[PDB]
């Protein structure tokens, strides 16, 4: 009994753990995505400025 | 006495249980802490750029 | 006599987390410059004015 | 101005108390009647015994 | 006689441990849902400071 | 000859960039699923840039 | 050491093997005898602080609880113990919880293993190092907790040394319960009992006394309550999970007639009747000061919870009501329904679970419950109100959906909570409202495609 339910119990934490990982990596993939449209995207419109 | 035992050391499963959740718990509670530091950090880059463009 | 403005602006007296921990990393770039340059000459890397 | 471009707070809190709500509901939807089921056996048995 | 007492008594020890091990199941229940509690809570507020 | 104190982000994601003269073979991704390097993202990960 | 390698060295008179640079100052050499023979220096009087702090962190885990309260006050050498000591514990302390200070937490929770490791604590080797522990700790002891303990404590001898204690908790059980069946060893007897209540009188800052899963009756109520009946500082009392019986009940009441400071009260699940029902009721309704009344877990009856609704009619201080599990019924419903409906009501918490209502008492509910603007929450879950077929279908398929709310109950939940938010300023989107802007959103959504449709295909002519 006491094997089982400690193996589910650490296995609901790593389960936890692999969700809670995607979740944060989802939301810096967002963040790091808006911000390449502050610095790539700020040169490329800074020629667009120019050119224009 | 057996059956009560058996309400016995079930109780070092309790413990054990108790310890195991607490621990995931809190282990869960600092990656938390983690990721919403994280997050506030990288917000505020994206923000300081957001205002230069 | 600009910090003896009655009402100095906090942005004057403290740096905010990312500031402090670009300072970090200033400070740990400067040691690595110090630490692989056993044979050039100091030069200042001005980094940290007041 | 757009009305409804000037308004994103009042609006979006709006949403985030409907949010919190619906899952009150879906949390709140599967607790707690256990515990009707033990203290009703228990108060039956008092009266029993 | 003192045996269907007994076998009442008994069953009377053991009807107290069945009221003392849904007590006890009722404060683990309680214990789940203060700290479900307290995870949704968290959830909300920091879902409301962003 | 000169070196950077900080390695930025520019460089190392404006690949996904190019994408600005597709109007040609709409190829199956069946066949462009390479094993990204673990090391890229790992080392992305833990080095955390400043 | 270094005077054996320099010896070495010298040996042949070779090249300098060790550095000038590479040479440790005194100050060196100072702290890590210092922290390899702190029990020489305890004090480090007239050291600066700088170096104590050195010291502090280049020293191991393992130091003595006496001598490092007094002379060690630094956060981070304390969550070093905490990692030597409790990192693969039970448990680990949370910091909020103790007072924003690790060395108070791992001093509490030394204090509770050392208690309960402890063999017959009247020992007097043992008693008078326990006395010196206790008057050391006399400077930052701020909590006391014990829950399933084996031993008939000496509860006044302890609270004598601890004046500022500001909780107390004493839970009775076996921690280690052998093979032997013991039924006396779980349960709280008349001495431990009587002391306790005589260390509760003996103390002038105590701020909350739990005595919870000690199946607490009268007989041992009424030691505990003389205990409390002269110190002049008790705000919280925890007696939830206990044996009171109707003598209880009474002198509760009595002592809610007589109490002028009682903040925090739990006296659920217990064995108590009418008559302390309509005690208790009395009590609360002249009491101006109590806050929650914890009647759960009972069989008041409805008559007994009738009877405490008139009374707590002038009542204008309950807030926090948890009475659920009293049998109260339509008597009970309506006569709720009536108390309700006044505008004086202040309540904040209503646990009413665990009843057996029915149907017929909706024309009263609802138009008492329309009579309610300031209160925040309700349970009423459990119900065998008008029950919809899809329901039962869902608790057959799924046990664990027996707990689905019945409609009339969160129609109740609904129109508390749209009045509560209309306080507190909040519009309100509910099923209806959550259909009505879905579907909304759909239209907009559909209605605005076809017109991308019609002037991009304007571009192909």
């Amino acid at each position: 009994e006491q094997e089982k339910s400690n193996l589910n119990i650490e296995d609901d934490g790593k389960k936890a753990k692999e969700k809670e990982d995607a979740y944060f990596e989802d939301i810096t993939k967002n963040m790091k995505q808006l911000k390449t449209q502050l610095k790539s995207e700020y040169l490329e419109k800074e020629k667009a400025n120019i050119q224009q | 006495v057996y059956k009560q035992k058996i309400k016995h050391l079930l109780f070092q499963n309790q413990d054990q249980q108790s310890e195991l959740k607490k621990d995931v718990e809190v282990t869960l509670k600092q990656l938390e802490d983690q990721h919403r530091i994280k997050s506030r950090e990288l917000k505020t880059d994206v923000r300081s750029l957001k205002v230069t463009k | 006599e600009f910090k003896e403005q009655e009402n100095i602006p906090r942005q004057y007296i403290e740096n905010s987390p990312k500031e402090e921990l670009v300072l970090e990393h200033v400070i740990q770039f400067k040691r690595q410059f110090q630490y692989q340059l056993y044979y050039e000459d100091k030069r200042d890397l001005f980094l940290y004015p007041k | 101005m757009n009305p409804s471009q000037t308004q994103k707070g009042k609006i979006q809190i709006q949403v985030s108390r409907g949010s919190i709500d619906l899952l009150v509901r879906t949390m709140y939807e599967d607790i707690n009647n256990i515990k009707l089921k033990n203290e009703r056996f228990q108060k039956k048995k008092r009266a029993e015994d | 006689e003192a045996f269907i007492q007994m076998l009442d008594k008994n069953l009377d020890e053991a009807e107290d441990q069945f009221q003392i091990a849904l007590r006890n199941h009722l404060i683990h229940i309680e214990n789940l849902m203060q700290l479900q509690e307290a995870r949704m809570r968290g959830l909300a507020e920091e879902f409301n400071r962003d | 000859n000169w070196e950077y104190v900080m390695l930025d982000t520019l460089l190392f994601n404006k690949g996904n960039g190019n994408d600005e003269e597709g109007n040609e073979n709409i190829d199956d991704p069946l066949n462009k699923q390479a094993q990204r390097d673990p090391e890229q993202e790992q080392l992305q990960d833990i080095a955390q840039l400043l | 050491m270094l005077a054996k390698k320099l010896a070495l060295a010298r040996s042949q008179g070779k090249p300098d093997p060790f550095k000038k640079d590479e040479f440790p100052l005194l100050q060196h050499i100072a702290v890590e005898v210092v922290s390899q023979n702190y029990i020489l220096y305890p004090d480090l009087k007239g050291v600066p602080e700088n170096v104590r702090d050195t010291i502090i962190s280049k020293i191991t885990t393992d130091l003595d609880i006496l001598t490092m309260a007094p002379n060690i006050d630094q956060e981070s050498f304390w969550q070093r113990a905490c990692k030597n000591r409790w990192e693969k514990s039970q448990k680990s302390i949370n910091i909020e919880e103790h007072g924003r200070s690790w060395k108070v937490a791992y001093l509490e929770r030394y204090m509770e293993e050392f208690l309960t490791n402890i063999q017959n604590a009247d020992d007097p080797n043992k008693k008078q190092i326990l006395q010196a522990e206790l008057k050391a700790a006399a400077s930052w002891i701020h909590t006391l907790n014990l829950q399933n303990i084996n031993q008939n404590i000496d509860i006044d001898f302890i609270c004598k040394y601890l004046p500022l204690l500001t909780s107390l908790t004493l839970t009775y059980g076996t921690k280690y319960s052998g093979m032997d069946y013991n039924k006396q060893s779980v349960g709280m007897k008349l001495s431990e009992a009587a002391n306790l209540g005589e260390a509760i009188k003996n103390c002038y800052s105590l701020l909350s006394l739990n005595i919870s899963a000690n199946m607490i009756d009268d007989d041992l109520l009424r030691f505990i309550m003389a205990g409390v009946n002269m110190n002049i500082s008790l705000i919280e009392l925890n007696l939830s999970h206990n044996k009171i019986e109707d003598q209880g009940a009474r002198r509760i009441a009595k002592f809610l007639m007589r109490n002028e400071i009682l903040l925090y009260l739990n006296l659920g699940n217990n064995l108590i009747g009418y008559e302390g029902s309509r005690y208790l009721a009395q009590a609360l309704k002249v009491n101006k000061n109590l806050q929650s009344l914890n009647l759960k877990l009972n069989n008041l009856g409805d008559k007994a919870g009738k009877k405490l609704f008139q009374d707590l009619m002038l009542n204008k201080t309950l807030l926090e009501l948890d009475v659920s599990g009293n049998q109260f019924e339509f008597e009970t419903a309506l006569k709720l329904s009536d108390y309700v409906a006044d505008s004086m009501c202040g309540l904040k918490v209503l646990n009413i679970a665990n009843n057996d209502f029915n149907d017929s008492c909706y024309e009263n509910l609802k138009t008492g419950f329309t009579k309610n603007y300031s209160l925040a929450k309700l349970d009423l879950r459990g119900n065998k109100f008008s029950k919809t077929q899809e329901e039962k279908e869902q608790e057959l398929k799924d046990p664990f959906r027996m707990f689905n709310l019945s409609q009339t109950e969160k129609e109740l939940t609904q129109i508390i909570i749209r009045h509560d938010l209309t306080a507190q300023k909040i519009q309100f989107f509910s099923e209806s409202d959550l259909d009505k802007i879905k579907q909304l959103k759909e239209l907009q959504g559909a209605k605005q495609e076809p017109e991308k449709v019609i002037q991009q295909d304007q571009n192909k002519e």
